[PDB]
């Protein structure tokens, strides 16, 4: 069932070919022929550049651009609670009534 | 090409059924037109209906991804039987036993959904309450209505 | 069908031992049933009447499809499997370096140097390639896809370029 | 500050004092003062800076006043060059109106984020003002199309005059 | 608020800078893969200065900074929610890519265009943020599609395989069907409540809400993968792994299920859009753990689980828990995306082999990717205390105290037992027994960048639901009250899972044949529907397209109808006019019938 | 071992097919010469696939038989019949008169409803 | 992977041949013919395509592994479809 003769000898011819081929596409030592052209420091121009320049815009744009205008920055308002002084006004929010404070 | 390498009419006679297989690279006993019904196929052969994913993987094709050789007739929906497309590959499971059992299981699915939606599931639990007759002002209920008043006892 | 009765079976010998070694799964008990499926085959090794054969092959091949398993096991780079053409992106026909800007064959000098010798080669080789398939094929046409061999010292074998410079297996 | 706060109303602030129940330090108050040394401080003079030149060149823009002419009401019909002013006022206050609505819509989502899980109730005001502009933007300027007109305005005007009309005499 | 809003968009600036570095030539590209890495690392730092501010106090904000375009009474601006759902996404989806993205630069080492790599994982981050952040319905879209596109040029990563474009656009076939709820939902909002944001529809708060749910339905059902639109999940594996971890945890998948708890103040109030999605989500997760359960390939199996997780989502959606829902989207993404960085670390190692029939004996060879995977594993089935447990434990016995369908509970259930099931496979197959793989053995976990991001996700999996949990404030009323049988559920039916998976699997060392069984061949086949429906439905459609839009009408009948009558006239009357014989004696003739009739007929001279 | 069941999109495998044996002189004579065309074929792909000067595209003519038979061929071969003619009916005016009572029918109710004031249109000032 | 090289082939392929018990391991040579020398059938030689197969993890087609009947030849053809030269 092999190969007839025929066909190994055009097998045969074409490896030696082929491996020629392989073989040429190897690289040179001097190939490629360029033209002519610590953790700390290295981390911190990154947090400098990408941290900082960048917060820096963009707390300029907010706090003279945005916020100058009505409804562009919405906060939910604070929550309050029993017994919470307000800052605004030193208003005293009166406790809640006593509980049957029973326990279990 | 030529206009006599073209796909042309019907062939009417045994003479136009050789010249014509004889221009699509086919033996005249496989050649086989599609019908002459009018549909505008003119003498194209018709070719088995058949994916080029069904097509031997290991051949050296001229076309390795379309799995074609260069001048051997395109099936008139080859476009649609590339491997992107319709898969024709016989499969282990029977196409019409294979429809029984899927659509089978979706119907039971969606007849058991409905049966427990009738009989649902719950706990032994008396509605939730809530104070202030039942939120009403919280839940948007108008203040200048005095409403239907609500009243939970203890137990 | 262009396959004998011999390579339809020793086909379907193959197809069933992987598929059978799919649903065992486990080394060990593969080599039990791949012994048990090959005295099978050899029970019949021997049978003469080959209509009987082909009754036999008929049979083997119904029961393999009823026994086949629904997601056997391929191997991942051939057709179907999980590699297969994952890396045909990466290859590029070698024509495309004749396109490249000189500033960029300049970094690769030996390189192209080489490259030269074998387009030259090609030229060289090409006529007497043309002239021994003119020679060698009978009228109307060959029958077949074979092709022959060089026959001589010097000449290479006809319609080899493609074969010898395809990309590489791995070319990225 | 920019805006004005009656156009577009804000109410009083209330936020409550620290009242730390810990004894660890809280990282997000150093933070705080960190951001102010940081980034406030600094962006804050580079402001300061373009300040000071802006008021070296100090100049203004005014809002520009239109003078009311006569509606479509009192045009003589096929009179373009009194229907074209008409016309012309006609669409400068429908820009206007659709600002309008546009200023309630947005005093509507201010409270909605605003009052959080009390929004339900703490914004009915709000809902009820939106409701009631959207039903007169609605009745002015709905199904008029894409080639609408002080003269097509007219006409759903005068129809729903009238059917106004019969139903009192109903009554 | 200052500090709040400006740390919670320089996360989001942060990480476009390396798409606009690379955009506009001003990059090192000798590591560009690590520059991408490290800026995900720093926008997570960001980003949890503005979830611990949250966390403190609850605080909230939007910001609507840009004003874009205005349409008549619609205006548009870009805008973007700081809220529950935002603040706790966000730090763990950049937690989660901190990792893939180192992970991918061991495993895509070898890859010629890794850089390109990066950056279309970045795009996909940044589609992704951009969706969980939206406020209004545009900007959501602008992600929702954003994500849909970065999905599609990531599956088909290697375009010479016709099964990765095959793949790639079956995607978009899928997600661009779920689309179309997704238009339906604005074009309603639109009509009926004159808006496209957040805060209007929900203060406006329609009671009449059946259509705009169920366009809402729909595009979550193609975007994760439900039931009907789920076929193209799994085939997202032709992807590289890391797209697999990737899109899998954070990204595309958990949009569906995300876009439905954003519209939970509508939801919660319409109870048939409930019934629905707890149906959905019900067949969804028992079909496709059905399907989990014979699969041989590694990442069609983990695949097969999220279609399985999403599931369960669904239907913690269809039974009024919102919340509950995102939790199992923020705990999901920890193991789910480890599981994926352990079966790449194993398919590496064997030479870019996947299936588990010859994977085997791994549990020694390599301890670290062994560790991880059994921690991701009894994460997912919901071990006590892992980090799965926070959020899928609560969702069953939520589930089975509800006023709520019985079968889809009962398939709920199933479910929970056939993850133990799957999970027990891969690593039966993967890590026990004897080695299958072929006898040049090259594995190797060794490397760094391997060991440090499936550390960080191996730490997320064990603590991270503690964490959240005990972070989050309460907004609703857990239901702790129970009988004994409801509570230990989950936990009974995982055990019998793995009891019962323990025999199957052991069952495969015997030396007896069976043939194989109907059931058998359903779930193996994914119960033929992609065989049935990615057959038929192309079939139909590409036919119709040629035989009858194309050559019935355009080439045919809208030709003999018009052009081809009146031309064909014009010839016919043009022959009968100028075919004459030039003969004297018939003109003439022709002239007094002419005279006659004008006298006789017509009264000319009258 | 119940029998394999052809469909149009699920063939029927050869191993199956009694086709594929019982081979005769006259079928081994068919492929034969079905081998014939298709390495004459090749051999004349590969003269011109081979060729070091060739720069271009090797013009197919069975791939511009396809293309002009899927187009410039279809009406010189069109025929006015019973079958072209229902079908053109149906799958040309058929579509167009459905959409039209759905969308005809669909408009006039909701006509009707805003004349009444029986359709909610309360914030509905977008259109 | 760490790189093939024809020698590192060659080795393989025998190794997995001296494993076979129908094989004598002394009689055994990269030239040795699978039928004429070792005595094999063509159901052995299946088998032996299928060993290396999953030695080498990569499947031969039946029409490439029927024509390969002498070691030599099996390592040729991996060689050549692995693009190792040496
Ligand atoms: C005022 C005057 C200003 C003038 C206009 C300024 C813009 C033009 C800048 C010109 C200079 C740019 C340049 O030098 O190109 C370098 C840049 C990098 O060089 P390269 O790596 O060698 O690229 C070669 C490959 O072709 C690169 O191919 P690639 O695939 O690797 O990347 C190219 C990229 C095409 O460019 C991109 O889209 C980058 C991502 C968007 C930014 O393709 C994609 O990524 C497709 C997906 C795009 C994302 C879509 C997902 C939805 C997001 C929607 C969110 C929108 C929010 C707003 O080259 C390009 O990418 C060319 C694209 C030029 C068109 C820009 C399109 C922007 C969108
Ligand atoms: C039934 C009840 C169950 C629920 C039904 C809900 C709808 C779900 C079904 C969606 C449509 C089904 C067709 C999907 C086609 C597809 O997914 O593409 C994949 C297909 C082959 O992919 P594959 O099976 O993976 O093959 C691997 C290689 N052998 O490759 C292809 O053929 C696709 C590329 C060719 C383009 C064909 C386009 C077909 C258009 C029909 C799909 C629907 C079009 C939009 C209309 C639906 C929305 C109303
Ligand atoms: C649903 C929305 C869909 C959106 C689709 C389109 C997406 C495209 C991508 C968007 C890019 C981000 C856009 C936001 C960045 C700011 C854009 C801008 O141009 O700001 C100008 C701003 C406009 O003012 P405003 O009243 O809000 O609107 C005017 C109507 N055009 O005017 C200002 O406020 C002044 C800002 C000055 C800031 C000075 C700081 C400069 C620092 C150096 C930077 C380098
Ligand atoms: C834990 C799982 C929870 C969900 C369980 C869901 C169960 C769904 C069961 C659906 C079964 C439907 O599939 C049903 O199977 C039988 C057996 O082949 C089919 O019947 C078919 O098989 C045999 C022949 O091979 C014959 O009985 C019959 O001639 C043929 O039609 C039915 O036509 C089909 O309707
Ligand atoms: C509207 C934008 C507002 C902010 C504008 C700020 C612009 C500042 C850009 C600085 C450089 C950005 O572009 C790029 O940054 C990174 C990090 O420094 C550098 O990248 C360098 O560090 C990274 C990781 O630390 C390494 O992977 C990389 O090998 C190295 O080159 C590139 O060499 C530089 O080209
Ligand atoms: C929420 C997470 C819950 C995780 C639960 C994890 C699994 C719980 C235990 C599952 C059953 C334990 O396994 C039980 O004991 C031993 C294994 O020690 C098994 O014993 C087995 O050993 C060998 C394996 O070498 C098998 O080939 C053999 O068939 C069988 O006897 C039993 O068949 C099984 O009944
Ligand atoms: C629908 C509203 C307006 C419709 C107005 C249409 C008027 C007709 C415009 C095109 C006029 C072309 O007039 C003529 O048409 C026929 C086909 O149609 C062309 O003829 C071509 O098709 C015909 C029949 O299909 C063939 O017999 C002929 O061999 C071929 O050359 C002529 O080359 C062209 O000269
Ligand atoms: C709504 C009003 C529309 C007004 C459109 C303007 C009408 C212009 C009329 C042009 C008439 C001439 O168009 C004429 O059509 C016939 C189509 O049979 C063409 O004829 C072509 O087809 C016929 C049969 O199909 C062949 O016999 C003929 O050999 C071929 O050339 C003529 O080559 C062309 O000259």
């Amino acid at each position: 069932s092999g190969y007839t003769p025929e066909e190994k000898l055009r097998l045969q011819q074409l490896r030696e070919l082929r491996r020629r081929w392989l073989k040429d596409q190897e690289l040179s030592p001097r190939e490629p022929v360029l033209p002519p052209q610590y953790k700390t420091y290295r981390h911190s121009i990154f947090a400098f550049t990408h941290v900082l320049i960048p917060v820096w815009i963009i707390h300029y744009y907010l706090k003279y651009h945005v916020t100058t205008k009505p409804y562009t920055i919405v906060e939910k308002k604070p929550r309050i609670f029993p017994g919470d002084t307000i800052l605004e006004t030193g208003e005293v929010i009166p406790p809640m009534k006593e509980f049957p404070d029973q326990h279990h | 090409i030529t206009k006599d390498m073209l796909p042309g009419p019907y062939p009417k006679t045994p003479e136009e059924r050789a010249a014509a297989a004889k221009k699509y690279n086919m033996r005249v006993e496989d050649y086989e037109p599609y019908p002459d019904d009018g549909t505008g196929y003119g003498d194209y052969p018709k070719l088995p209906d058949r994916s080029q994913q069904e097509r031997d993987p290991w051949y050296d094709w001229d076309h390795p991804d379309l799995r074609l050789n260069w001048g051997e007739p395109m099936h008139w929906d080859l476009d649609m039987y590339i491997r992107n497309r319709v898969d024709t590959s016989p499969t282990p499971v029977n196409w019409n036993l294979m429809c029984k059992h899927l659509f089978g299981f979706v119907a039971f699915m969606l007849f058991m959904f409905w049966v427990g939606e009738t009989y649902p599931a719950y706990q032994p639990v008396g509605p939730k309450q809530y104070p202030y007759n039942n939120l009403y002002l919280e839940r948007g209920g108008d203040p200048n209505k005095e409403p239907e008043p609500v009243v939970h006892y203890e137990i | 069908a262009y396959l004998t009765h011999q390579q339809k079976v020793l086909r379907l010998y193959k197809r069933a031992l992987r598929h059978l070694e799919s649903w065992c799964i486990h080394r060990d008990k593969y080599r039990y049933f791949a012994c048990l499926l090959r005295a099978r085959f050899d029970e019949h090794k021997n049978e003469k009447d080959m209509v009987k054969a082909t009754q036999l092959l008929r049979e083997a091949e119904e029961e393999f499809w009823h026994g086949q398993h629904p997601q056997p096991y391929i191997f991942p780079e051939s057709p179907g499997g999980t590699s297969y053409e994952r890396y045909e992106c990466y290859k590029v026909p070698e024509w495309c370096l004749d396109d490249w800007h000189p500033s960029e064959k300049a970094m690769y000098p030996d390189y192209f140097a080489k490259r030269e010798q074998w387009k030259k080669l090609r030229r060289e080789s090409w006529e007497r390639e043309v002239k021994q398939l003119q020679e060698e094929t009978p009228v109307g046409g060959p029958r077949t896809e074979a092709l022959p061999p060089a026959r001589k010292q010097g000449d290479l074998p006809p319609l080899w370029w493609h074969i010898v410079t395809r990309p590489r297996e791995r070319p990225m | 500050d920019s805006w004005d706060k009656d156009v577009y109303p804000e109410p009083p602030r209330r936020t409550p004092a620290p009242s730390p129940q810990t004894s660890l330090p809280n990282p997000i108050t150093y933070l705080t003062k960190a951001f102010d040394l940081l980034v406030d401080r600094p962006v804050t003079l580079v402001r300061e800076f373009i300040e000071r030149q802006h008021a070296k060149n100090k100049y203004y823009y005014y809002h520009r006043e239109f003078r009311r002419v006569p509606d479509i009401t009192e045009c003589q019909e096929k009179d373009v060059l009194c229907m074209f002013e008409a016309e012309m006022q006609w669409r400068r206050d429908y820009k206007v109106d659709q600002e309008i609505v546009n200023i309630i819509q947005e005093r509507l989502k201010a409270c909605q984020q605003r009052e959080g899980e009390s929004h339900r109730q703490n914004c009915a005001k709000e809902l009820e003002q939106f409701t009631q502009v959207v039903k007169a933007y609605q009745d002015r300027y709905h199904d008029l199309g894409a080639h609408y007109s002080a003269r097509k305005c007219l006409a759903k005007q005068k129809q729903r005059m009238l059917a106004e009309r019969k139903a009192a005499k109903e009554a | 608020m200052n500090m709040f809003s400006s740390l919670s968009l320089v996360t989001l600036l942060l990480l476009t800078m390396p798409i606009m570095m690379m955009s506009f030539n001003t990059y090192k590209p000798s590591n560009y893969p690590l520059y991408v890495k490290t800026a995900i690392s720093y926008a997570f730092i960001t980003s949890m200065i503005p979830t611990m501010m949250f966390i403190h106090s609850g605080q909230e904000l939007i910001i609507s900074n840009w004003h874009w375009l205005t349409i008549q009474t619609l205006k548009l601006s870009l805008s973007f929610k700081m809220d529950y759902f935002s603040m706790m996404f966000i730090p763990v989806a950049l937690f989660v890519t901190w990792s893939i993205m180192e992970f991918s630069m061991w495993y895509m080492y070898s890859d010629p265009n890794i850089n390109k790599f990066f950056k279309y994982l970045l795009l996909f981050l940044i589609t992704m943020l951009i969706l969980v952040t939206a406020n209004n319905l545009f900007q959501l879209f602008i992600g929702w599609e954003g994500v849909g596109i970065m999905s599609f040029l990531l599956i088909g990563w290697w375009y010479g395989r016709a099964d990765a474009n095959t793949a790639a656009l079956q995607a978009i076939l899928y997600n661009r069907i779920g689309d179309i709820g997704f238009i339906l939902a604005m074009a309603w909002f639109l009509t009926n409540l004159n808006t496209w944001d957040l805060q209007q529809i929900f203060m406006l708060n329609p009671s009449d809400s059946n259509m705009p749910l169920i366009g809402l339905a729909l595009a979550a059902t193609g975007k994760s993968a439900q039931f009907g639109l789920h076929p193209w999940l799994p085939s997202a594996m032709e992807g590289p792994t890391p797209v697999s971890a990737l899109l899998h945890s954070s990204t595309m998948v958990v949009a569906g299920i995300f876009l439905l708890i954003r519209f939970y103040p509508l939801t919660e109030n319409n109870k048939y859009i409930q019934s629905i999605t707890l149906c959905l989500g019900a067949i969804t997760t028992l079909f496709t753990a059905m399907c989990a359960l014979t699969q041989n390939d590694i990442k069609k199996i983990i695949a097969f689980s999220t279609s399985s997780q999403l599931g369960l989502m669904m239907v913690t959606i269809g039974i009024n828990q919102p919340y509950l829902a995102f939790l199992h989207i923020c705990t999901h993404a920890f193991f789910k995306a480890m599981l994926f960085m352990c079966s790449g670390s194993i398919i590496h190692s064997l030479n870019d082999e996947q299936d588990i029939r010859k994977m085997g004996g791994l549990f020694k060879a390599m301890p670290f990717t062994t560790t991880a995977l059994i921690v991701g594993s009894l994460a997912l089935t919901g071990m006590p205390f892992l980090t799965g447990f926070y959020s899928k434990d609560l969702i069953i016995e939520a589930a089975n105290t509800s006023y709520t369908n019985a079968w889809a509970l009962l398939m709920t259930l199933i479910a929970t037992s056939f993850t133990a099931i799957y999970s027990t496979r891969i690593i039966f197959f993967a890590l026990l027994g004897q080695p299958r793989f072929p006898t040049l053995v090259n594995i190797n976990e060794n490397n760094p960048l391997l060991i440090n991001s499936i550390k960080r996700l191996l730490i997320g999996s064990l603590f991270a639901g503690y964490i959240i949990s005990n972070n989050i404030p309460p907004t609703t009323i857990p239901q702790m009250t129970m009988p004994y049988y409801l509570k230990t559920t989950a936990l009974i039916v995982t055990i019998l899972g793995f009891i019962l998976a323990l025999e199957i699997s052991n069952m495969t060392k015997n030396l007896k044949y069976h043939y194989p069984s109907n059931a058998f061949k359903f779930s193996t086949l994914l119960g033929y529907f992609p065989t049935i429906m990615h057959r038929l439905a192309p079939y139909m459609n590409l036919s119709m397209s040629q035989k009858s839009a194309s050559s019935l009408l355009d080439l045919i009948w809208l030709e003999a109808i018009l052009p081809k009558t009146i031309s064909l006239a014009q010839m016919k009357a043009s022959t009968l006019v100028t075919n004459q014989k030039g003969l004297i004696k018939l003109y003439f003739l022709s002239f007094l019938i002419t005279i006659l009739i004008s006298m006789i007929l017509f009264n000319f001279h009258e | 071992f119940p029998k394999y069941e052809a469909s149009r999109l699920s063939s029927l495998p050869t191993t199956l097919d009694p086709a594929e044996y019982d081979i005769s002189s006259e079928t081994r004579k068919a492929q034969a010469e079905r081998l014939a065309i298709r390495s004459r074929l090749k051999r004349e792909y590969q003269l011109q696939y081979y060729d070091p000067s060739r720069r271009g595209v090797i013009e197919d003519p069975a791939l511009v038989r396809w293309t002009y038979a899927r187009s410039a061929n279809i009406y010189p071969n069109f025929r006015p019949n019973t079958k072209t003619s229902l079908l053109g009916a149906l799958f040309g005016i058929g579509p167009l008169v459905f959409w039209y009572y759905v969308f005809k029918t669909d408009r006039d109710r909701k006509e009707k409803l805003i004349q009444e004031g029986k359709l909610d249109r309360t914030f509905n000032i977008s259109y | 992977a760490p790189p093939l090289t024809l020698e590192g082939i060659k080795d393989r392929v025998l190794y997995v041949l001296k494993l076979y018990d129908k094989i004598d391991p002394e009689k055994l040579s990269v030239n040795s013919h699978f039928m004429k020398d070792l005595g094999l059938d063509s159901l052995d030689q299946v088998e032996i395509i299928m060993a290396m197969e999953d030695e080498f993890g990569f499947e031969i087609p039946d029409i490439d592994a029927e024509k390969l009947m002498c070691p030599q030849e099996i390592v040729d053809y991996i060689a050549d479809k692995k693009d190792v030269y040496e």
